[PDB]
């Protein structure tokens, strides 16, 4: 309070915006790797605005769905821009979030006191996967039918209530009009849960502030968010919109499959069923197990060892700048997630059955050889001392 | 004391089974 | 929550007394040599296992293709 | 109107005398076949990948 | 154990000079990397230290956050005057942890607890 | 898919079921054999679904 | 260098004139660039337009 | 090795480029190859008659092209169907009555819809050109069934379509020699337009906004380095030594 | 007062000639 007024940004109507978006204290040495988080909140707003206008011309019926998407591309004013922004915009939303996650692994941003910020973001990554999968079915092409068949039948290897799971998810005995109608209703709903879980994920970071490239206690050198990290975030929103415009105007079909331009026929099978590029690493782990019930049970330990990183303790050094051995393991895990994506679009044959079984093992040896440096490393100040 | 803590706490595991089949009758399993 | 008592002296100039742009193309040969003689074991760990696996697959597929030909 | 492509597909053989000579040797090895099951599909697909590569360079500048 | 001592092992006397090289360019000591927000016991070891020792820590940390914003290092006059691995914190932190293992074997509430976020 | 596989059987490149033409699985995670329904002749060649 | 003080001399010591210059300058610039893209296009493609069809009027 | 086909080469199409357009006199000629050689067994069913106006034909020429077909119209006051001549709003006519009658007249095989066929396979413009002008004689050791022909670019090697582009099958109305390679090139430029009728409105909007956005990138890197110069050049004295 | 009057007027003639600058569009001038 004071006795009379002052700057209007310090009034109750704009206090929550002032103290969290203008005057918020920030470490002064943050690099451009701290810019991909506001870039991911712009990619979520683009998908909501473009999809609300796409849904004014789409019909969720098996006799009318493929022809409603060609009606947008051909007869609606600017309608080809509305579709290409939405199909390619889901690839931009996954490039930005994948570079966000690998920042937090290099600088160990999951550590104390920031465990709830990590665990709220593993829930966000799960809501993004369900939303993109369920929305790839509405165009109703040959890859929108034979991809919803391969994934929803994978719940038929669960013990002995699982044959009642798949025919309740389907609404019948196969993928058909009962399945296309309920996949549309859930697809309008799940982006609005994703919005409320992103505002909650930001209230958990504004309780302790941000980490920095050195990993240290930083409260002695801090500046404000406006104008310093607003004008260098604006350099990032313009470099993004150039890169996004070479995918809409000059190459709008490079990141897709041609088989989704054939209308859906349940009598023949396509020769090769391959997902979008951003589902290729978990598709190669899922096909690496020669048992099917052990394939669903290798996807759930991917999201268990992610949710259980910030609860191992003894590591006082955070940043990989001062840690020369864990830094070399980071570049050796990134080479493995790019090799698991290559395997996930190859035939299931030799030699890709051995080269697709070792990288699922190397991927799970990253989360077990982290805590052993949490033991051998804490005896460094008693040995190297001078 | 501390035994009676768990000697209570494992019957809410079972108050929850009187409850877990109370509405759904999960049948096949 | 945010207080560290401190003691220091800082001096600062005005923005409209300095040269804003020319400090980018300043010593770009010296800048390039510093980045690649310090980050050459982090790229031998990122591209190394990928060039060596792609060489194995192309050699495996060129010896079961010449063994099926009559 | 003689065809421009088949005209060029005749004038590109003096540049691929090697992939052709490897196809001629294959029909010798299956001459007088016993059981079927012995084709020359591979060396056929190696010779027409040669021929298709020069003609793609020069055809479209001969068509109106 | 036997794989970490640098005057017996060769691959620990090259891991030692790799962290020693990287600490000198920012002018930091190894104990400056210990955060009172990571471990609540590190917050207590720093309240029992003299004011002149904690003040030199806060000034080494401000000099280094200034060098990384500007993308530069200490000049090589000042880099030969730096002592990493000269400690000020390990003995007081072992004492606080030894007093906490005694208050738990004998009953007794903890003196400070972490807030639940 | 027919006309391919480790036998010439029903190749399934969905998750890698290599069948044989008899129908019982050779190499893959399909937990059962294929379903066997009931059908016999009338006289000659039409056997009813 | 005398055009730099003289251009700030006249217009923006004010904040509504300024919003004229960024809105009305967004137009002369949008028409200066739409004109140059629309003349580099019909210079790379001569003989390929719709009005260059020799049999246009006559189907019968 | 014959399980996915032979690989097609790369042809320099006249609409490939960052500022290249369609050859509209070659779309005009390719609609004539379609309507006389192709429409007897293939459908388009997405393209209307009003979509060629301003692209290859005048509105008067389409109002006399569309009036040569009989189209079924809805019930009269007696509740019966009839036929009428076509209009501008109508779609291209269907050769068959359903998919079942289409396989019966073709030996079981179904001839697909061609309104998106350059987008539906991989490398879809060089594949349709090389398939239609690619009927060869089989190699030594391969046998084909009866009613099937040998095309090396079809996956499998045995297609159920006979060779249909022979020399002089179309009378061009502008004095072009209707060779095999000429009609093949002209029908793919028509089929490319039909899949993507927006390509010229799209390449002209993308040149305007990539250029305009690289000017805002030069403004934003000056604005960034101007607000950060008081911090990046400050002097600081501290008291500590080691 | 009287400055805020006219300073209401200068940008009140901006809207007029800023929405007279996004819809009807004589564009040679
Ligand atoms: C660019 C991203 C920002 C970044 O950190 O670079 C990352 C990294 C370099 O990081 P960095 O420059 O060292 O960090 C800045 C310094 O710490 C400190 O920075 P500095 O002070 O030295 O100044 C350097 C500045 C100099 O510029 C200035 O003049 C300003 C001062 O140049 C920049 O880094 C500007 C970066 C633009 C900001 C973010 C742009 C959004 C990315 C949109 C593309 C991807 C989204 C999808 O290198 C990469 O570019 C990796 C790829 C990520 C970008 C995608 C573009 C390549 C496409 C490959 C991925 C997509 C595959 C599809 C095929
Ligand atoms: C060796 C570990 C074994 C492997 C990990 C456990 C199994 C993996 C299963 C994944 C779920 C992890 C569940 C563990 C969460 C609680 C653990 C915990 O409380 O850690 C204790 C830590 C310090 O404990 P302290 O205060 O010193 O007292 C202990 C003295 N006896 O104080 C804290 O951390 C609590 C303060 C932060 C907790 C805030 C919530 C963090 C997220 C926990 C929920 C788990 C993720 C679920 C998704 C959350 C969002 C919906
Ligand atoms: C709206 C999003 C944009 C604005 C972000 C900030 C919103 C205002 C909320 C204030 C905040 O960020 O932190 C609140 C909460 C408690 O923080 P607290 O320690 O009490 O406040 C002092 C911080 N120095 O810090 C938190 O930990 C919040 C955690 C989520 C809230 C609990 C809900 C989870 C329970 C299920
Ligand atoms: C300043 C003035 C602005 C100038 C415009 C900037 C030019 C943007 C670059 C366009 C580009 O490189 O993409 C074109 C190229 C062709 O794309 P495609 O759909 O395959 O067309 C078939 C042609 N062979 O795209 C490709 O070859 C696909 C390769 C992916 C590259 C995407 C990045
Ligand atoms: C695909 C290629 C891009 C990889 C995507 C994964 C994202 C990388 C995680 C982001 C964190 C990060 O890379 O930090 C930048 C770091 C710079 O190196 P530095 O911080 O100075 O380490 C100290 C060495 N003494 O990184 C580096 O060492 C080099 C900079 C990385 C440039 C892209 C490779
Ligand atoms: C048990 C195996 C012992 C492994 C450690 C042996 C070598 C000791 C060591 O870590 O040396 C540090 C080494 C390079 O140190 P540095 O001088 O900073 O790098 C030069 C490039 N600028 O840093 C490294 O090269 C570490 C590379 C990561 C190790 C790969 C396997 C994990
Ligand atoms: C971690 C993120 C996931 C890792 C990337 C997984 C994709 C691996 C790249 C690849 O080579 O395959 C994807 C795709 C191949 O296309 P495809 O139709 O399957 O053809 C068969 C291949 N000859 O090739 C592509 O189209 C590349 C797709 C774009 C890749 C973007 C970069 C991914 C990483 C960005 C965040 C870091
Ligand atoms: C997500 C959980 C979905 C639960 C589910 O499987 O749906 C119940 C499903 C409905 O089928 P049902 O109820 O048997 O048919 C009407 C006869 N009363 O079938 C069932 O009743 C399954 C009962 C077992 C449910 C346990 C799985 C949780
Ligand atoms: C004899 C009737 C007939 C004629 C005339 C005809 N087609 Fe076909 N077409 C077919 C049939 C039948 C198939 C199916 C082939 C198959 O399934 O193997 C087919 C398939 C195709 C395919 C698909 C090839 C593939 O890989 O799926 C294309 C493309 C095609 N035709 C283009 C054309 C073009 C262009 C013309 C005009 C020169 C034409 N057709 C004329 C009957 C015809
Ligand atoms: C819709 C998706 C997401 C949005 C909008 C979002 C938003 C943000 C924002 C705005 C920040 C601010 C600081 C910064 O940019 O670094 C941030 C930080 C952070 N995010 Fe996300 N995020 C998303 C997904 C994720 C995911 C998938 C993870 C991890 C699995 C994650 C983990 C983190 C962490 C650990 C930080 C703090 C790191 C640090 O401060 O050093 N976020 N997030
Ligand atoms: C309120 C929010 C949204 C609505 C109403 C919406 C609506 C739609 C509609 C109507 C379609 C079918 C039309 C078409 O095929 O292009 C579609 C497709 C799709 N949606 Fe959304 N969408 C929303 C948000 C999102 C989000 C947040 C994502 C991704 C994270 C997403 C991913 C997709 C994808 C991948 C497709 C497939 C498009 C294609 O490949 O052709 N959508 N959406
Ligand atoms: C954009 O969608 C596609 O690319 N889809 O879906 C039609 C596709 C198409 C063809 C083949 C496979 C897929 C799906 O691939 C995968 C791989 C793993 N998941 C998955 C999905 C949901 C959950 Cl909870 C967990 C895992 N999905």
């Amino acid at each position: 309070m004071r006795n009379q007024r002052f700057s209007l940004l310090k009034q109750p109507i704009s206090s929550t915006l002032n103290q969290h978006l203008i005057d918020y204290p920030t470490p002064s040495n943050l690099s451009y790797w701290w810019g991909f988080g506001s870039l991911a909140g712009i990619c979520l707003v683009i998908q909501i605005v473009t999809g609300v206008f796409l849904a004014m011309h789409y019909t969720p019926h098996v006799d009318l769905a493929f022809n409603s998407v060609e009606h947008v591309m051909r007869d609606v004013e600017g309608g080809w821009l509305l579709r290409y922004m939405h199909a390619n915009g889901a690839s931009m939303f996954l490039i930005v979030v994948h570079l966000h996650i690998f920042r937090g692994l290099y600088h160990a941003s999951y550590s104390s006191p920031r465990e709830f910020v990590r665990c709220l973001g593993v829930v966000i990554f799960l809501l993004m996967i369900v939303t993109a999968f369920t929305g790839y079915v509405p165009p109703w092409g040959q890859m929108s039918f034979w991809g919803a068949t391969v994934i929803t039948s994978l719940a038929s290897a669960i013990p002995v209530v699982g044959d009642t799971i798949v025919t309740w998810l389907w609404g019948g005995f196969s993928v058909d009009n009962a399945t296309l109608n309920r996949f549309f209703s859930l697809h309008h709903l799940l982006p609005f849960i994703l919005v409320g879980a992103s505002l909650l994920h930001l209230a958990a970071l504004h309780q302790y502030g941000s980490n920095n490239p050195l990993g240290v206690h930083s409260e002695m050198d801090q500046i404000s968010f406006y104008p310093y990290f607003y004008v260098k975030d604006l350099v990032g929103w313009v470099a993004f919109a150039i890169f996004f415009s070479i995918w809409i105007f000059y190459a709008p079909n490079v990141l897709g499959h041609p088989d989704n331009y054939i209308p859906a026929n349940p009598m023949p099978t396509p020769p090769h069923i391959v997902p979008e590029w951003y589902f290729l690493p978990i598709h190669a782990i899922l096909r690496s197990i020669p048992d099917k019930s052990g394939g669903v049970a290798a996807i759930a330990p991917v999201f268990i060892c992610l949710l259980a990183l910030p609860f191992f303790k003894s590591m006082y050094v955070r940043s990989s700048s001062f840690r020369p051995i864990h830094q070399g393991i980071f570049w050796l895990l990134l080479a493995d997630r790019l090799l698991l994506g290559w395997i996930g679009c190859q035939p299931v044959e030799a030699p890709f059955v051995t080269i697709g079984q070792i990288p699922p093992l190397v991927f799970f040896l990253f989360f077990a050889i982290t805590p052993i440096p949490g033991r051998v490393g804490r005896g460094i100040p008693n040995s190297y001392t001078d | 004391i501390q035994p009676t803590d768990v000697k209570a706490a494992a019957m809410w595991g079972v108050a929850a089974a009187t409850g877990g089949l109370y509405l759904i009758q999960p049948w096949g399993w | 929550k945010g207080f560290v008592p401190m003691k220091a002296v800082t001096y600062g100039l005005s923005p409209f007394q300095q040269k804003i742009m020319p400090g980018l193309w300043k010593d770009l040969p010296t800048k390039i040599h510093h980045k690649v003689s310090e980050n050459w074991i982090s790229a031998t760990l990122l591209l190394g296992p990928l060039v060596g696996v792609y060489s194995y697959v192309q050699n495996y597929q060129e010896k079961e293709k010449l063994s099926h030909r009559y | 109107p003689v065809d421009q492509k088949k005209y060029l597909e005749e004038s590109c053989k003096p540049k691929c005398v090697k992939a052709l000579l490897e196809y001629q040797a294959c029909v010798k090895r299956i001459q007088g076949d016993e059981t079927g099951n012995k084709h020359c599909t591979g060396q056929y697909f190696d010779y027409w990948s040669c021929i298709d590569k020069c003609v793609a360079q020069k055809l479209f500048s001969k068509l109106k | 154990q036997s794989f970490i001592d640098p005057k017996k092992n060769w691959f620990a006397a090259q891991h030692m000079k790799a962290i020693s090289k990287r600490l000198r360019r920012f002018g930091l000591r190894y104990d400056d990397l210990y955060d009172p927000y990571y471990d609540l016991d590190v917050k207590e070891a720093l309240n029992r230290l003299p004011k002149e020792v904690v003040d030199a820590r806060h000034q080494r940390l401000k000099r280094a956050m200034d060098l990384s914003m500007k993308h530069e290092y200490l000049p090589e006059d000042l880099q030969a005057m730096q002592t990493p691995f000269r400690g000020y914190l390990q003995e007081m932190l072992a004492l606080v942890k030894r007093e906490k293992a005694e208050r738990e074997s004998l009953g007794g509430l903890p003196l400070y607890q972490r807030t639940i976020p | 898919l027919p006309n391919a596989g480790d036998f010439g059987g029903w190749f399934c490149p969905c998750h890698g079921s290599h069948y044989d033409i008899s129908g019982r699985i050779r190499k893959g995670p399909a937990p059962y054999n294929l379903e066997v329904p009931t059908y016999t002749f009338l006289e000659e060649n039409k056997l009813l679904i | 260098g005398g055009i730099f003080e003289a251009l700030y001399k006249v217009l923006m010591r004010r904040n509504s004139v300024y919003v004229t210059f960024v809105i009305a300058g967004a137009f002369v610039g949008e028409r200066a660039v739409d004109y140059g893209v629309h003349k580099l296009w019909e210079h790379n493609n001569v003989g390929k337009r719709y009005e260059d069809i020799s049999v246009l009027g006559q189907r019968q | 090795e014959a399980e996915h086909g032979l690989a097609c080469p790369s042809y320099p199409w006249p609409h490939q480029g960052i500022l290249s357009s369609y050859d509209h006199a070659s779309i005009r000629r390719g609609h004539q190859v379609y309507t006389q050689v192709c429409a007897s067994c293939h459908s388009m069913s997405l393209i209307s008659y009003r979509d060629l106006v301003g692209v290859a034909y005048t509105e008067e020429e389409v109002k006399a092209m569309a009036a040569e077909i009989e189209v079924v119209d809805g019930p009269n006051d007696e509740g019966e169907m009839f036929t009428r001549p076509g209009k501008l709003s109508d779609r291209f006519p269907q050769p068959y009555a359903n998919e079942a009658a289409a396989r019966f007249a073709n030996g079981g095989a179904y001839p697909p819809d061609l309104s998106l066929i350059t987008k539906a396979p991989h490398n879809g413009q060089n594949y349709v050109f090389a398939l239609l002008t690619g009927y060869r004689d089989p190699p030594a050791g391969v046998s084909i069934r009866e009613g099937l022909h040998y095309n090396p670019y079809f996956p499998g090697g045995a297609i159920a379509m006979p060779k249909m582009l022979n020399d002089g099958a179309v009378e061009y109305e502008d004095g072009t020699p209707a060779t095999e390679s000429q009609m093949g090139k002209d029908v793919v430029s028509f089929l490319s337009w039909a899949a993507e009728p927006e390509m010229e409105e799209r390449k002209l909007m993308g040149f305007k906004w990539i250029f305009v956005l690289t000017l805002a990138l030069l403004q934003a890197g000056y604005y960034r380095r101007l607000r950060w110069s008081v911090l990046k050049s400050r002097k600081l004295v501290l008291d500590v030594v080691n």
